[PDB]
């Protein structure tokens, strides 16, 4: 019962830690994040759980999401101050949907797409991403190419993107900045696994393919 | 015998070209990494199904391999006859994602560059996990291995994606102390069961 | 009802917590389950498949060199031609298994294993091998004699060329697990050991260097507790 | 009813009281506390509950755990200031997975570990230990030696080793130290006594072993 | 159901609650019970089996040669030779049992006491013993005329050599407990006095010092209540 | 009588050896502490037990305690003897845990270095919760103990494991007027119910 | 298939070491006179029979012999496996009786002086009215002989007396023009329907 894959797979496991600042980036950036950050949903980023779903080819399953915020003070400000609380609007962007690129992105809306509020002084955010892909199961893996030109890339899915998990501070900036680490914890729950592969041996270095070294 | 995947006959869709199209034969050495053949690209410009292949935007289809290594009693050598679910390959020491040339070898098939990882990061040694028979000529000099329909879309393009990968690797090096002499692996496949609609221009 | 007090551990984000969350779309209905094959209710349909290992275990030897064993016939009769320990938690020829992967994704493994090996030579190639399975705690044998007091197998190659050695599910507790360190009592496992009875038996104008395939699954008995993130990747 | 052994053993007694430090360890520390301590769960380390627990051979239960986390100031700020939120993360580790080492220690992700989350500023901490051993029951007492070598620890069970209950600080470090007084409190309950002992006379100097003196 | 409003107690930790939490692994199968010998459900199995006290309760003798009582035949007849007290929460001979030390574990202590003793001498010693038990309140007797008057046993040693003393459940109160202090009225619990009648004879090539040991165990009627820490042990 | 352990008799493992293996009596005398038998480390080295304590990785017996002491009628004492169940002892003033000759002694067993507190910080005086039964030399010349499987784990390691442990105490010091005379402590063991599996080496 | 000696089934006396004893196999070359093991000397030193044979005084033991002889199949070659009851044999040339290391050869077993007529005196020619299987290459790559109790004392001492004896004889030499090439004789030995009585000493 315990080594059943429901049981196997469930593990709430760290797959973007993200301690993205909270200023007035609209001050002076150029890349950075601007009180946002824009994570594509892909559960092969920290090797861990990535290989505990290397195990299978096809992998349906409802994919429970639990969103940890911890603020700290900024090495800028170098004073505790106290902890403010703070807002997020954590929204998923499906498939196809667009993403939003600032703060105040007019995207925050969300007439279609699917945002939560809650606060960094409350209990870690717990909603269940619906198995939202067109085909059938999650193909973590593409021996094909996503697009039929040749320069599209390969092992990508135009269907297993599972969107765009893009979490901000609703909240206007603050003169004292604080780095929010976001931890994001997927528990992959009713779990259908199709066709078991070998565990993977050789280290990763690319998130989207499979290369080896 | 054979060995159909995971304990199920493959079938049509719930709500012609079925001739056992073999290949060219690899000449199979002592020095003989392996030889990959993805699904459908290993029949995507041959036969009546490489035309289906073009002339149809999607398709379902099972594959009936069956591998031969014809060779006299005193030659040596198993091979694993894996049929990889998805194969999903990768390069060795590059951070970069395998291009058309290396996975959309055609009929011919591409050889295999690392294969005690089996060219994706995995080991050889689980691969048995795979559908998957023996080729050892002590006893077996002909494998047969059955393929289901295995993609999680029920029906997709078959020039964009593989969905099974044919595999023959020696993991145990040809022997018959003239380092090696003929055996070829006569590999065809008949697509079984093979479904095809999206009548659009031929791509 | 109405008056409800927190539990201590109330507000806790837990790793292993089952209870379910409010949906993020509501309206959206899935794609419909379609029967793909291979269904996995469980690792075990994982763990009774078959998987070679490294049974040269010879440091040099590496890639499949190193998953088959040569046995020539110039080796020598009565020759230690594994040497297979049999932790699949810790370093050996099983780590890279489905039994031995698999299992270091757990920490208390039990159950018997199957070790089916299958000679790769020619048809007309024949010997007889001991293959002996020490019993836990007791040391390798390197000789013929001092392994045939335990359970050991004759195999002559014959017209099977495939044997199975059913380690039983034999133990000091009543599960195998990582001990907290590889120096412990039921840490070891117990040594599985080969040689040649009779010497491998070539014709002359077939291959001398001959060959032979293990494998490892488990039977129906085997069990896995305590989920626990394995070596044998890591991030850097 | 009262005298029942469930109703006996079934008292929150300190275990561990550590008044860990809250700071920039990495700065300059040797030995002490890096924003975590490694506790390895033995109900013997205070006399009263452990000489509770030496009334029996065998105590197979489900050890409930209780985490009382008090953060006060330092004396080196000196300055009250007000109490800030800190959530910790309370991992348990089992016998055989890995104990952390630093207070971002890799291992906090705990892909088969398990850990809770709480804050400082919510009830105690309440979870049940299950019954993990490879026992049947907690041999509190070894008459024997953990290895086969002549140099192992007379006491130590290879089996009983809880494991060790390690709690950290996940968010980042404050300019303003805090010492943080974890108190551990056990409760087991289902007791399942065996084989009753003499309750011990002379006084303990040695948690692992029952010297006398 | 939705509107709650909390307790006044709510959110605090209690020590004595038993209301279950959360698993901290759910997964998780616990070993399976086995059938151990020797299953205690309550204290009360501790409490009525057998324990030896410091029936000499002479300050100068430590060990067991105050665990048992030296009758010398030179010992004069009438002559004072236990002097126990029973405040079994408080110091005395019968602090270091299991009725003792299991009583100290709690406050509210109620129940008959058995008291054992067994008479360690030769086959041929002979002499008989007068054992008075006191009533709670009556002061100790010092003769054999002041000890008859409460319930005492004649013991002549015999083939038995030993007898039970069956401490009757009487108090002033309907528990017995530790008083807040020693000194009141339900605190002291009453005298077990022994003598000699008719004086230790042995035979001239017999040991001449012999000795005898005493037991406490409970009735089934024995009860605690308020369980409390202890002063047995401290930690410093 | 015997006095069979908590009112239960030893049984096999739930879903040969039985020679009484009487070791070597020990004097008793006035001044003798007291003598301590851990099972089965005073039959680790002697019979065909002893021998299957080093060729089995793992065992299970209970023992049958036969405890004599033959005496004349004059002689005065009475012993406890206690089979501890799972005795962890200690050493007096140090911190130091108990080593390997401390503790492993073999079928002479070990004396009592503080037998009072029973050399383990508990008291004796309480150790008759224990199986236990007396010699008192006036009426019971001979004792015997029942001991079933005593250890959390159903089957375990003998050599680097004592589930019960003998403990043949003195409260009451030998009598005889000449200090002490004769008396041996006749200690015979029975490993009945015994099982072994785990075919192993002879360790 | 079989060939149970005289046609009867080994069995128990009227009024645990089954394991297959696997020897270290011998070398078969064109030169090889012949190998023989008498029983049970060639298990009196490995395996627990082998120690049940030093701790009993005496002892009765049927004895399953499996000869392998691991052969291409253009190997050439049949030896004569007889199991000769009660081989009392001889020396060449001499009047002296053969001493113990000429007979008590152990696991290893004694090489044949003159197999013809088989160190004995007698004609192997005639040997085959014996217990007797053929290995020939040709068709027979591994023969087997089961051994009842043969002894006309009922049950005796196996140190001083060996009641069967193994001989595989190459009656036709080795063939592969090679000389010789690889070929071992896996000899294995299970004592079927072991049983010891006579608990003494371990001689």
């Amino acid at each position: 019962s315990e080594t059943l894959v429901e049981n196997f797979l469930s593990r709430a496991a760290l797959v973007s830690k993200r301690s993205f600042e909270y200023k007035n980036h609209t001050s002076s950036e150029a890349r950075t994040d601007k009180n946002f950050y824009k994570w594509t949903i892909n559960t092969k980023s920290f090797v861990q759980l990535r290989r505990k779903l290397e195990l299978f080819t096809y992998l349906r399953f409802d994919a429970e999401i639990t969103i940890l915020t911890t603020v700290a003070v900024g090495s800028n400000n170098s004073t505790y101050m106290g902890l403010p609380d703070l807002t997020l609007q954590a929204m998923f962007v499906p498939t196809g949907a667009l993403t939003p690129e600032k703060q105040d992105s007019f995207h925050w809306q969300s007439g279609s797409n699917a945002s939560v509020f809650f606060k960094v002084s409350d209990p870690p955010a717990r909603m269940t991403i619906p198995f939202m892909c067109i085909n059938s199961a999650y193909s973590v893996f593409y021996d094909g190419f996503a697009g039929f030109e040749k320069n599209g890339l390969y092992g990508i899915n135009p269907a297993d993107t599972i969107g765009n998990l893009c979490v901000r501070i609703v909240n206007e900036h603050q003169p004292i900045g604080f780095t929010v680490t976001v931890r994001v914890y997927m528990k992959p729950k009713h779990i259908k696994a199709w066709a078991p592969r070998p565990p993977r041996t050789l280290p990763y270095m690319s998130i989207a393919n499979a290369n080896y070294k | 015998n054979y060995c159909c995947a995971y304990g199920e006959w493959p079938n049509y869709l719930p709500d012609a070209t079925d001739r056992f199209y073999t290949l060219k034969s690899v000449k199979w050495e002592t020095e003989s990494t392996g030889w990959w053949w993805k699904l459908p690209d290993a029949l995507n410009n041959i036969g009546m199904f490489g035309q289906n292949v073009q002339h149809h935007y999607l398709y379902r289809s099972g594959f009936l391999i069956h591998v031969q290594c014809n060779a006299t009693k005193f030659h040596q050598g198993a091979l694993l006859v894996v049929a990889i679910p998805e194969h999903q390959r990768g390069a060795h020491n590059t951070t970069t994602s395998p291009g058309f040339d290396d996975i959309m070898k055609g009929e011919e098939g591409g050889t295999f560059n690392h294969p005690y990882v089996l060219d994706d990061g995995t080991s050889l040694a689980c691969a048995t996990i795979f559908p998957h028979q023996w080729i050892n000529l002590r006893t077996n000099n002909s494998a047969t291995i059955v393929l289901p329909w295995m993609n999680a879309a029920p029906m997709d393009f078959p020039l964009r994606h593989n969905q099974w990968t044919l595999a023959i690797i020696p993991v145990v090096p040809l022997g018959t102390r003239t380092v090696s002499s003929m055996v070829p692996i006569t590999v065809s496949i008949a697509p079984m069961c093979c479904e095809f609609n999206g009548l659009r221009h031929a791509i | 009802g109405v008056p409800t007090y927190l539990l201590p551990g109330s507000g806790q984000f837990l790793t292993t917590d089952d209870h379910s969350s409010a949906p993020v779309l509501p309206c959206f209905n899935p794609t419909p389950e379609m029967h793909i094959p291979g269904q996995v209710r469980n690792m075990l349909e994982v763990i009774q498949v078959e998987s070679m290992m490294e049974i040269n275990n010879t440091e040099n030897a590496v890639g499949m060199q190193r998953l088959k064993v040569d046995i020539s016939v110039l080796t020598d009769v009565d020759q230690l031609l594994f040497n297979i320990p049999l932790d699949i938690q810790l370093d050996g020829p099983l780590r890279n298994t489905l039994v031995g992967n698999i299992s270091r994704y757990y920490t208390h493994w039990s159950g018997s294993l199957e070790m089916t090996f299958m000679f790769c030579g020619s048809f007309m190639a024949t010997g007889k091998l001991i293959l002996c399975y020490t019993p836990p705690g007791g040391s390798c044998p390197t000789t013929r004699e001092t392994a045939m007091l335990g359970t050991h197998i004759v195999w002559d190659f014959g017209l099977q060329s495939s044997v199975t050695l059913v380690i039983p599910w034999i133990s000091g507790s009543h599960y195998r697990m990582f001990n907290n360190d590889a120096k412990s009592t039921n840490a070891n496992v117990g040594y599985v050991t080969c040689f040649m009875q009779t010497n491998l038996i070539v014709p002359s104008e077939s291959s001398n260097t001959c060959s032979l395939i293990g494998f490892v699954a488990a039977k129906d008995d085997f069990s896995l507790r305590l989920m626990r993130d394995s070596p044998d990747i890591g991030q850097l």
